[PDB]
């Protein structure tokens, strides 16, 4: 990835996890689990439903477009359409491609982004109160419980 | 205790192409490509469009025998004409200006059809009963619906005027044709005059004809030929034929209802009770996707045609089951 | 003692529109959309256009007796014609490819309205005074200003033939008619000669020409009817005219001179005393903006059209005073 | 934003400086102030300036385009005139707009990363001499006058 | 011990553009822009053009005496013209729908020359020894290869009518002149009848000319005319010809093949044994790039003409020796 | 660059690096030299050969296209044709340029994102037995021979 998060310095993805797109997943005291970051996952989904939106408006409805006849006498005439709707069709053809192409990648690297910026704002709340470990895990060290554990992700973690 | 940040995952199969790398199995995808349709011609909000079947415009406007049923026909959405589409004209001829009369059809939501020139009273000096084999009906000589073979009555063609003033308050398609004998004896028996000519004339259109007589390849079974032409007959608007022989006159004329999203299309598929906002010669489709690779022919609202044979926007993320 | 880094804010109330999010605030931005002209029609680069005012360019070649201011000018930067440029020919008829007569002067900067055939000493045999109420002037029936009515004098019309041998250096544009009376008693009168003709023939144009006489709707209080024709004649080249009726002859006649950047269009906007370099039919356009949603008609170096209503770019960051 | 810098761990703007895009805030004995890094804001609107004309000088200008009339019996040719009239105004109004949207976006990504990358750089600089307070500010162990000040301004310092 | 993380360098000097920034060197690129031709006509994938050179497409399918070397070619990959092909017609006249048959001739792989009318037993009570000095070869008075011109034979011209069936299994082009006369007397000397008219007819075509007797300007030294058609003759179709005076009868005829990819150039390179894929009237291109700047007019499979000065791709990183 | 490496906290390139276009150093007892790692330098390959292989597939082959003829009284048909060609060819030339100045920018960011990613994967290794210096340089200090200098390299290292 651009960012270095999703199949870097974090692995893989927890198919546990099916509220959201990045999460938590905490565990220990009164027991394990995962739970999504819906701050982080609804921004995303704002934010990806409007490049989709966007993508879908700029193409205007096509509207009624059929063939011509010409006769035996206008054979220039019925080449220039030809080369008028190839041309037209090759251009919306590229557009399209191109377009999708390059905003999959985009798209790939805004969720990369997105997972590096959580874990970063989750470390810098943590401090030397935990560390560093199993890459994308904090391991804590004045033990939290739950009410704690939900501090870390509506990112009030009382330091 | 511990706390993790971590990334959805899931069993999803779907693939989506970057700029860097293809086939990427992701979360989340949606497609913009539509690819299905009916078979199906539909109606149009519903219209049902008009099926020339075996016939082709020109058979349809000037009233080839072989397509009566279309006669009653008043409005359509579209047009439909089909690979089989080969009775146009039965007299073997020149259809002037053709292409643009079938573009002009194109934009008519409908019209009605209308005896301009009643076979009995308006040619009192005329024969009219002149039938071909060219334009056969139930084994039998016929001719045109539309149209009206006037020849020598009793040995004479007398000079013939007949005005027409379009009170419909519409424009008025006329057509008629002009008749073209391989000799000049068939030209005297049937029209009597050696040196005919047929004259129409409206506020804005103007023009005279003349029979060239030839000698010519047979084309179903006739050494004769006879050309056709058209002209719109503005609002209150006066038209004049004037002709001492040749002339293969106008019985029946259209008053024409303009529209908008109409068109002609070619398709052998088949014509269904069902509703559509967009039609394709291969069949309707449903869609509120922006592109299609179905067909480049549209009739209605329809997504933009494209060649691709996929496009899907990824909008979840790599999926990495971790399996 | 602390240092911080931190990003510029203000109080910009500009807005952009992104992939991902629509309406953002921010700090500074350009706008690449030009939406702003002065509603009048301005000089092209110290040149001024030719308003043809209620004429069109028909009535402004052949001489409609309501377009006289126009006769002296010479040069223009465009054309303009207006929604009410409704005097083109006067006497009713058809002006044969009068679209490709429009596109042709539509590359022409300037040119020289001249006697190809004076009036006086042209016609030496044959009466040239003939008028028509359908262009008449003052009340007073009249004739276009470029062209002459020849017809019978002293109870002959004798076959004439005459030519002009274009030693200009350019092109010439030469115009004329051929009247077309409703029937052979009025043909009898104005030219004598029944089966009257006329040619128009030079080094690559070659035509010939028939009266066809018939009764016709009246137009403008006139059941005849008059064609207009024009040719190009090439530098050092020599045009005939040969004709024994019918001919509406030529009297005035344009040397063409050539350019680039030039067009018709159509405006109700009215002309004052500006210069411009971009030009629409609703007001001229001074901007180094690359887009336009003004009008998609454009004489000069203008912007490109577009449909937008909106397009700004952003140049500083996101907005947030954080008050 | 992509960075997390803007909008992200530095909160918000500071309508109080007002010579660049990105810079500092100093608060020590003598006094505070805000103080906008040249060379910084300087790169970026050489690199927003270029690419604002880039999108100008691709659209070369527009020379004389007008309507063209056709007969009574030219409709085909006209409506193939109209055909090709709107396909190209279609093509430029999706080309232009998608192309703002597009860039708009990157531009503000970019001034993220300017800001985050600026960031990185002062803290590199005060590695062991500070402590990062976690909002874009850094307190200095020891004292840090003014001098000292723009030290970490012009990319000096040195000092761990 | 230390150990750092760093990037490739070189001493490439390759530069290319981006949105922030011009002229980045960097270590690795390629060039997508075609800008080499060979200046030279070649064969497109083994087959020879067909170089008209001092001809055009009129003086080749006419038979211009200044074109025999043309007459034994029967196949090329495409049709190259010169500036210099001025050597079409050479009888003045109009050559009716030329720039349709150069359409139709641009999709024609091969043909073979035919006699359609020998010389010698089409025309037994006609002289066929017409000949002028427009179309002269070696110095002296000659004419068209593939027609023949017909005059009175001993103070007599009989109406003659000639047919021919077209059993090729190909589409015939057939292609024929109407003499013009400048005056009566002429017109008598070599046609007899005063008033003379052809006509041509087949299934799908049908014309009449009538001779137009006028005083015109001398083009080649002749004050004469001549207007030159043709038609396609669908395999199993039968032409007729019927004349009583001004025909330019068929002596030669074309069986057509089609054939795609072909088509007109005009170029002043010349032909060489080479042999490509791509061929622009500069010269050929051999390249794999998707764009090329040499120019808009391509034969075969090319790159994509634009009009840009370079297009360079990096792919390697942002170039720093650091020296 | 977008990401701060590149030209950025490492300053520039190493001309004596050949082996691929990301690589380590390293100047240990045993002796030094320089080192590609072929992981990040062949993933960049792969991604870079795609991009250009996809730009070039969507322009497919331009097959014959020719000039054509018009008579005299055919103008607005002759300027309708031209009209046509100007305008594709506009958008054409429009859409390579566009495309290769859009795209030269990601793929330098590309780079930067790359050797960025590869810093930080080291550091997140040594994470205390040494420290970082003149910035893409790491001091051992336990001192690793060229055995142990190769464990870095492959990412196995070990020794928080
Ligand atoms: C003079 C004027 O137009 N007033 C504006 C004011 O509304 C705005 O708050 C301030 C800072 O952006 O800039 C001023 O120029
Ligand atoms: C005209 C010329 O010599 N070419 C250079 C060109 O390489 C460079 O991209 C541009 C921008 O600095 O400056 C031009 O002067
Ligand atoms: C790359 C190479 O070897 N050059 C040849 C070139 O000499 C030849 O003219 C052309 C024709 O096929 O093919 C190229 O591959
Ligand atoms: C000790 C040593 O030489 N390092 C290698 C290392 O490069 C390699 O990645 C790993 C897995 O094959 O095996 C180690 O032995």
């Amino acid at each position: 990835g651009l960012f270095g998060a999703i199949a870097g310095f974090i692995e893989g993805g927890w198919t546990g996890m099916i509220d959201g797109w990045y999460g938590y997943h905490h565990q220990n005291e009164q027991g394990s689990g995962y739970a999504a970051d819906q701050k982080s996952t609804q921004n995303a989904i704002n934010g990806i439903t409007n490049k989709v939106n966007s993508v879908i408006e700029k193409m205007n409805i096509q509207f009624t477009a059929v063939g011509k006849e010409f006769n035996k006498l206008e054979k220039r005439m019925e080449n220039l359409n030809n080369k008028v709707d190839d041309g037209f069709l090759d251009i919306w053809t590229y557009n399209a491609e191109l377009l999708v192409l390059l905003e999959n990648e985009r798209t790939l690297d805004f969720h990369d982004s997105n997972v590096k910026n959580l874990y970063e704002k989750v470390k810098s709340q943590l401090k030397n109160n935990a560390k560093e470990i199993g890459n994308g895990c904090f391991e804590f060290y004045h033990k939290c419980d739950n009410e704690c554990m939900e501090s870390v992700r509506n990112g009030t973690y009382d330091y | 205790d511990t706390i993790c940040i971590g990334y959805h995952a899931n069993n999803s199969t779907d693939t989506v192409d970057t700029v860097l790398e293809k086939n990427v199995t992701v979360t989340h995808s949606v497609n913009l490509l539509e690819d299905s349709h009916n078979g199906k011609l539909c109606r149009l909000k519903g219209i049902a469009p008009l099926q020339l079947g075996k016939c082709n415009i020109a058979g349809w406007l000037l009233g080839n025998p072989e397509c009566d049923p279309l006669l009653p026909v008043r409005s359509w959405s579209y047009i439909v004409e089909t690979p089989n589409s080969e009775n146009g004209i039965c007299y073997p001829g020149d259809f002037i200006d053709y292409e643009e009369l079938r573009e002009q059809l194109s934009s008519v939501s409908s019209f009605e059809r209308f005896e301009i020139f009643p076979k009995e009273s308006s040619w009192p000096n005329h024969n009219t009963n002149g039938v071909t084999a060219a334009c056969s009906h139930e084994g039998k000589s016929s001719f045109y619906r539309n149209l009206l073979w006037l020849t020598e009555k009793e040995g004479s063609y007398p000079k013939l005027k007949n005005s027409y003033v379009n009170k419909k308050g519409k424009e008025v398609l006329v057509l008629w044709g002009i008749h073209h004998p391989p000799n000049s004896k068939e030209q005297q028996n049937l029209y009597q005059n050696e040196n005919a000519y047929v004259s129409v004339v409206t506020s804005n259109y103007n023009r005279r004809f003349t029979p060239e007589i030839a000698e010519r390849p047979k084309v179903r079974d006739q050494a004769g030929r006879m050309n056709y032409y058209w002209t719109l007959l503005k609002p209150g608007d006066t038209i004049i034929f004037e002709a001492n022989g040749n002339l293969i006159a106008p019985m029946y004329a259209f008053a024409l209802r303009r529209g908008f999203g109409s068109g002609i299309i070619t398709s052998n598929a088949s014509m269904h009770e069902c509703n559509t906002k967009c039609q394709t010669p291969l069949g309707a489709i449903n869609s509120s996707l922006p592109y299609q690779n179905i067909h480049p022919v549209t009739i209605g609202e329809c997504p933009k045609y494209v060649r691709s044979a996929k496009l899907r926007m990824v909008t979840g993320l790599r999926n990495i089951p971790a399996r």
